[PDB]
């Protein structure tokens, strides 16, 4: 395979001093549930954590509340019953879904340039862009050059990298000609495909940029507080560094 | 081998305690040898790699008490550390990029002793169990990646237990042991997390030695020049004492380095590694971007630069009668390229110490330099055109520097006049 | 002077901060994760119990004693005298900190029926042998011999202290809810 | 004389029978334990399999892969020398082990629409790229970059050998028998 | 401090070996260090508890390969090992009664040196160090219970958290902790492991500085009677090089023992343990008859001896406001019991060193030994009459032991004539 | 509870050069399939060990047919499916009916004497005969002291000793008179309840003996295996004992 063009989203969590946007999350959270999870899943995601403090937080009771809709084969009991925030989001529905536990942190965006990995350096990883972009690229019309030709089940992207390509749409040594390639994912957006209580506008780029930001904190829940571990990690260092540097000078000073 | 003086208790406990047991005194003996004064910043790396050492034993020992050695839970098991361990997060990251670092560092550690000479005798022991650690970190941060049980992990450890199935004859025999069974899984997952543990102390104990034998001949110097051992005067000019002159660079050093170490666990703990790897393992399915470690890369690049194609293959596999064809090659390839390393001892000719005063040298060795780099660049691109041949280039380069060039400048180099002391260098 | 003396112990002054900014962590890392933390509140359903019938359940990965005694239990129970037991406080959660080991007060119902408490020995963690063991017509904990009556305090013995009774009530009448 | 040294080397002898006799078993118990060494033999339902397509199926911990060939599959598989393959022998365990590595000594039927083979890349592992991919219309092993014809047989790279085949036969009209 | 002759370079390999790391020289030293005539066979321990160790270390790291620390397969996961690996059964086997014979020899190494005045000056440290690696020990042959995740282990394990748990204050906390949770569960499991696996290194550590300390002040003999220092010649007269004579014994000994050893494992191996542990773990139902370790029960013995109902309990919970009640007095008297023994190099005072010429420290000393055994022989008994009383006396005399007696002893005895050398005893 | 009486039975076993008898373990097997799997299971016992050498010692064959009796649940598949030799025998099938994987192994027969456990030291732990008495051990009719008293579902057993028993049956002190107590195990066996192939006699005592004497190999089936793994270890080193004597001798023997 190999490696392609990803939509450079401005992320609120990106940066050093990068945070979630509590709202955001909900949003996403919605998306999530009223179209993803569908088919997908996200098994190592604890639902409890919809609760913990730097990501969605939400009341305990709205939680308690939300985790009934799952039914679970509970542990002992080997029976069904309604699902306990103590319950991790059920496995993906659809059997060749990925399950979206990790994705933002499994999938890179950003490459190069000339395999130095360079860009990654100053864009990062990208995994939520690169999501983003695929939930965006999805076009009405396939490219023309296999405009009679696209495998059942599939749909062109824009973005994904990874499909099967139609042969007349490979050069003279087999090298794909499009931007994209063939995914089994049928476009799950279209504008207002959701109602958002605030009324925030459902348009598929929205959504798109919101689940995505949502997926990047359920793969990454710690994520603000690895960074606030970072400044202060940072500064005690910054500084004994600065006090050990002087010490140093002073007592080598006394020798040369 | 420096002159000096000993502890010498001072009070009660001092005195009550090393009529017994002289161990305040051997820590003295150990803080406070005789140092050369003209020590640069290219020394600090062994310590940094010291704190490594302990970093990831902690560390270690701590994600050992979350983690779960078996295919069904391990992957779900580090999660787990990541979501709900108290700091589990920060844990995992720490002794991850530790890993790194560690290798980062002792590359720095390595070449620096092939520039100034610190292989040459009477150094050679340091330098053949500081082999020994390199190989032993290897083998560890090998089992380590295989524990997550990701994509990475798993093909990378069907590919590394394969390495011993080239070996002719015994190979099979060898790896369906070390898999303890037909495929890479549980059995293997199970004993690599035995052995994952057991190795970092097995290392600890050589860095001991490591540490006994440069102890035993004194350090060596950006000029190779030694220290005066006639008499504790003219000594004492060409040293400074261990502690506190050098004990404080070393934590000076060490906190500048944490910073920036810090500031990438901090900020971009995922950027030395492989997104493939936050995939549970498929024992049906290799991914299309599999790569190894970047620490590793060079030498995977050496070993795949050797295909059937290679008229040096070819030569090779029709004078052996078929039995060194191109897999084997390219293992021995690899592990030969590591092998060559280990007896620069005696390939380097040349009885000058420092290579600050051999202009010849300077060259190919900055090449080598260039070369590693390049090496490890390649290793992260595809098998075609160039890159084929620059790895190529690469490799051939690479035994090219030990098995040839270090021998012959030993007799064709006209070297530079080194100082008469360290003294003098030092006063400059 | 102390120009550079207040240097140095300005630095191992930080030196210190961040050597135990390290060790906490490394520390904490052992108290109970977020998952463990997840403290429940689980529901029994008691239909299935006659009199005379421990029903021992898990929670919060200790075992929970639901005995419906007998006549023959309550009795003993409300026989005894506060002053003849080691163990004065009720150590009961469901009502003051400050009551007394009386019968009435380890039951949930006014008939002291239904005794619910934890089956956790209170000297070193085992869970006592019930069915009316040991001197007392209660528990004996085979752990270090300790007895307890048919109230569930402690008689005789290691032990410390009576059972103790976690928060407990009938939600309905056929369930009890434990937490 | 040799009185005492022939002790000491009768001595000395058993030491290191011992000796030895504590290593092996310390090495043996890395050997495959007495589970794994069941080897069974699956059965592959491939009703599902139109033409052009992979199955790709697990076995003794190894993928297996299982094309149903497409013409254009099958006529590049037959128009190849085999003086031009780097590896002559089949590989195949279901002819003899002398076979060549003619596209029909590859297939399990005459028309060489079911080719059946182990996806383990004879270089040092990995399961070979499918959906005719690589410089041959085969498979690529992205691990070291080793191409496969339609056939299954190495062309170029590291590996030195064609896929090989496993025991495999079709039980009936619609199902295979790997092993 | 005696006077031997020092290590010669012969060889060329070992001449450049020793000018680069002198690690020959110190093996040397170390294996051919003059050792008193006279060592009887209760100076073999010493040695039998380095085997074990080794054993216990090896058979370990095997075992690791095939176990799952986590409650779901952890059991299963060792009956595995038992029906599958191969050898299994033995190994677990070996590593089982491994233990038991660890212990054995550890006592017989305590009273040997309680009897010879193995721990009196100047071989205080030495004393102590043994003291640490004897709580290590324990500490770890602990954890290994828990590891099967059994009834006895589960359990056990509840308990032994528990002893933490009576500690004033801080012990709930430290439970806590300690559990990872409210109750004895995976997370405990878990950490045990990876502590399991820790501690045996740790131990092997101490080992070395033990052996560092008691060769830094020359071994006990069975008469108490010092080497002569004064000359290599009448030294030689008082001792005989390390090897190959004691080596040899050292060997053969070993032999004999290992042979009664293999007869357990091979034909008993479940002698030792508690049957209940082939019954998996239930949190809802402590087993009627859980009894410890064999080589635990009597400290078990004496923790239990101490009921609600003990004067001295009374008394004590009574002026300590209660703080102190049965509970923790229990607890204190259990670590206490060892404390003391600990302390023992001070608490002894009579100046002669071997035990074998002091006619009243005798009796006392076997009451010591009589009172061991009987300790163990109650901690399988129950907690009714007349056992109790006899656990109370038994502890009562072990205190007594250590905390009066002898310091009376010290002022009170009248010793009897030790040899003027060695060298005399040893040609009787 | 306590401890109590067990009888005797000279296993084929026991002893340092016992070894178990093929046969009697394979009536065994057929006694617990036909009686004992009813309500028991043996869990850590994988079938395809009923092949294994050192113990019954079946033809794989026949082992892959038994193996078939077994309803089994697939591991992939979730569904049901016959059961192969690469499967352990099912859970005990009642709820309170424990495993008897390792049960010749969890008991001991043989206490004391005086609580110094020197009866097991010559007569081995016993577990076997412990079964096997417990097996025996349901008579007829129950002890006097408790003839109107027989709790509803539980049976007398004169080996059981962990049983509750009627308060007209314990002592001034709450201690039991009976032999043994109360087990909620109703009597297995019945004369001739199996019909041995062979036609060797199927009288409860036999019976007993035998199951027993297999699930003492359904426990300990590398018992033989150790065995000669021990007169090996004993030889080399009984051996090497005499010689490092020797040679320790003599080298002393050159001083004093
Ligand atoms: C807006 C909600 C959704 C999101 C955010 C989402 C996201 C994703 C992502 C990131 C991938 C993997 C891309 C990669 O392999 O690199 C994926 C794959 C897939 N999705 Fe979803 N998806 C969504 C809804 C759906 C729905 C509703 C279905 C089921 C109708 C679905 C079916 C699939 C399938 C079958 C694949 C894998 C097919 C392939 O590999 O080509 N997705 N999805
Ligand atoms: C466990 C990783 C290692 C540690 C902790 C370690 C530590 C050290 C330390 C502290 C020193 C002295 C100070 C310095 O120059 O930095 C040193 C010196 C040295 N190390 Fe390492 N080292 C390690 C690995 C290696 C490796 C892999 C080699 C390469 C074979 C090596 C070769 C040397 C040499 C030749 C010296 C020079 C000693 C002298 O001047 O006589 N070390 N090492
Ligand atoms: C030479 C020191 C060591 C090195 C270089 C090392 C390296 C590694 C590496 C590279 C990984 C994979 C990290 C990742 O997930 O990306 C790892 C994982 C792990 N290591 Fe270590 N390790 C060292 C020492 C230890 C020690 C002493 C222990 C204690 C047994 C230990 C326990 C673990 C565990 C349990 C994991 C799995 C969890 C995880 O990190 O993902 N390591 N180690
Ligand atoms: C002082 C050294 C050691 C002692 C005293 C010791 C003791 C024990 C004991 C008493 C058991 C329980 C036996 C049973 O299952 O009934 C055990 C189990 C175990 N030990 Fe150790 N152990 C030691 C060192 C080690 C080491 C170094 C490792 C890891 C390298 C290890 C790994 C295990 C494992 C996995 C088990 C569980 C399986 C088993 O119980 O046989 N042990 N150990
Ligand atoms: C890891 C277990 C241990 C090992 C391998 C070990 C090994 C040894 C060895 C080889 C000796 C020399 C020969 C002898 O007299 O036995 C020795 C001496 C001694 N050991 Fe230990 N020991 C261990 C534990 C202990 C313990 C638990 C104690 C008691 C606290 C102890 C106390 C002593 C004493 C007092 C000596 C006499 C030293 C002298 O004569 O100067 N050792 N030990
Ligand atoms: C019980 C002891 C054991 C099993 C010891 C094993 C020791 C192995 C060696 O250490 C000596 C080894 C780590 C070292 O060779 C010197 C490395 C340079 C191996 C280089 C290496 O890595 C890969 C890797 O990581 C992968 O995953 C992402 C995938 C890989 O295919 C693409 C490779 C790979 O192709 C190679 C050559
Ligand atoms: C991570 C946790 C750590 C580090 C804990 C460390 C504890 C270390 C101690 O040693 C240093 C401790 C093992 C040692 O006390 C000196 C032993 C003599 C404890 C003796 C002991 O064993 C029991 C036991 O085994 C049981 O099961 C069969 C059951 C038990 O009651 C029913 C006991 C028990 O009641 C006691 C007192
Ligand atoms: C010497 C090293 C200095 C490093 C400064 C790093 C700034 C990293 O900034 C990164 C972003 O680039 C990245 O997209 C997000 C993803 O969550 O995380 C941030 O920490
Ligand atoms: S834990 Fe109950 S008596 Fe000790
Ligand atoms: S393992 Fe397939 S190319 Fe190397
Ligand atoms: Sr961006
Ligand atoms: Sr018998």
């Amino acid at each position: 395979a190999g490696g392609g063009h990803v939509e450079d989203v401005p992320f609120s969590f990106e940066g050093p001093f990068g945070t979630f946007d509590q709202h955001q999350l909900q949003r996403g959270l919605q998306v999530y549930t009223e179209v993803c999870a569908a088919c997908h899943g996200m098994k190592f995601v604890p639902i409890r954590s919809l609760s913990e403090p730097g990501g969605p937080e939400l009341p305990e009771d709205q939680v308690r509340a939300y985790a009934t809709q799952f039914t679970v084969t509970d542990e002992e009991t080997g029976e069904d019953r309604e699902g306990k925030p103590t319950d991790h989001f059920p496995h993906s529905a659809l059997e060749n879904a990925p399950d979206l536990s990790l994705m933002a942190k499994a999938r890179a965006g950003f490459h190069g340039p000339m395999g130095t990995g360079i860009s990654q350096l100053f864009n990062g990883i990208g995994g939520p862009e690169y999501i983003y972009s695929v939930l965006t690229g999805f076009p009405e019309e396939p490219p023309k050059c296999a405009e009679g030709h696209e495998p059942d089940g599939f749909y062109y992207n824009r973005a994904f990298q990874n499909g099967s390509v139609p042969d007349t749409c490979k050069d003279a040594n087999g090298v794909k000609t499009t931007a994209g390639s063939w995914i089994a994912m049928p476009p799950p957006l279209m504008d207002d495909l959701v109602e958002y209580a605030d009324g925030h506008d459902a348009s598929v780029h929205a959504m798109a940029e919101d689940v995505s930001a949502f997926l990047m904190w359920a793969a990454e829940p710690k994520l603000m507080a690895r960074k606030q571990a970072g400044f202060t990690a940072v500064m005690f260092l910054t500084v004994l560094s600065v006090l050990l540097y002087l010490t140093n000078k002073r007592l080598w000073a006394g020798v040369k | 081998g420096i002159p000096h003086d000993h502890y010498e208790p001072r009070t009660g406990i001092e005195k009550w305690l090393h009529s017994r047991l002289p161990i305040v005194a051997l820590a003295y003996d150990t803080i406070m040898i005789p140092t050369p004064r003209n020590l640069n910043w290219m020394w600090i790396w062994g310590v940094v790699l010291a704190f490594c050492l302990v970093l990831q034993i902690v560390t270690g020992i701590v994600l050992a008490m979350h983690y779960t050695p078996h295919v069904d839970l391990a992957f779900a098991s580090v999660e787990h550390i990541m979501r709900n361990v108290n700091g589990g997060f920060m844990l995992r990251y720490l002794h991850a990029n530790g890993a790194s670092l560690f290798f980062i560092a002792v590359y720095l550690h390595i070449f620096r002793g092939l520039y100034y000479g610190s292989y040459k005798a009477p150094r050679e022991v340091t330098w053949i169990v500081g082999m020994l650690i390199y190989l032993a970190m290897m083998a560890t941060a090998f089992m380590g990646y295989v524990l997550p049980w990701g994509q990475m992990s798993f093909w990378g450890a069907t590919v590394i237990t394969g390495l011993f199935g080239a070996i002719p004859g015994i190979g099979h025999s060898i790896q369906t042991w070390l898999l303890g069974g037909p495929a890479v899984d549980n059995a293997t997952l199970n004993r690599f997390f035995s052995l994952h543990y057991l190795l970092p102390f097995v290392i600890a104990a050589l860095v001991a030695i490591h540490i006994w034998a440069f102890h035993s001949t004194g350090n060596n110097n950006p000029t190779g020049v030694e220290v005066r051992r006639t008499s504790k005067a003219e000594a004492q000019k060409d040293t400074v004492p261990f502690w506190p002159y050098f004990i404080i660079k070393d934590v000076f050093a060490l906190a500048v380095v944490l910073l920036v170490f810090f500031a990438i666990v901090g900020f971009m703990p995922n950027y030395l590694g492989h997104p493939d790897n936050y995939i549970e393992a498929n024992p049906l399915r290799t991914p299309a971007h599999i790569v190894p470690e970047w620490y590793f890369l060079p030498f995977y690049a050496i070993l795949r630069a050797f295909t059937a194609d290679v008229w040096v293959v070819q030569i090779a596999n029709f004078i052996s009668f078929g039995i060194i064809d191109a897999k084997f090659f390219g293992v021995l390839a690899m592990f030969g390229a590591i092998l060559v390393m280990a007896l620069v001892p005696w390939l380097d000719t040349s009885p000058v110490r420092s290579g600050r005063y051999r202009p010849m040298f300077k060259i190919y060795f900055w090449l080598l330099a260039a070369d590693f780099v390049i090496l490890t660049w390649v290793g992260a691109q595809q098998t075609t055109f160039p890159y084929d041949w620059i790895s190529l280039i690469a490799s051939a380069y690479w035994f090219a520097y030990f098995l040839v060039i270090l021998p012959i400048l030993g007799a064709i180099e006209k070297p530079v006049a080194p100082p008469a002391t360290i003294e003098e260098d030092f006063n400059a | 002077g102390t120009r550079r003396d207040f240097l140095y112990y300005a630095t191992a002054g930080a030196g210190a901060v961040a050597t135990g900014a390290a060790v906490w962590p490394l520390i904490n890392q052992m108290n109970p994760s977020a998952d463990v933390q997840a403290l429940a509140s689980i529901f029994v359903d008691v239909s299935s119990v006659e009199p005379g019938v421990q029903l021992t359940v898990k929670f919060l990965g200790k075992p929970i004693f639901i005995r419906r005694r007998t006549e023959a239990d309550i009795e003993l129970g409300r026989s005894v005298q506060l002053g003849q037991l080691v163990d004065t406080n009720a150590r009961n959660a469901n009502i003051d900190a400050g009551a007394e080991a009386t019968d009435q007060n380890r039951t949930l119902d006014e008939a002291g029926e239904w005794l619910v408490m934890w089956g956790v020995c209170t000297h070193l963690g085992c869970s006592p042998i019930g069915g009316v063991s040991g001197d007392f017509g209660g528990w004996f904990c085979p752990c270090h011999g300790s007895h307890y009556d048919s109230a569930g305090r402690i008689r005789k013995g290691p032990a410390p202290e009576n059972l103790p009774i976690p928060l407990a009530k009938f939600i309905d009448e056929t369930t009890i809810q434990l937490g």
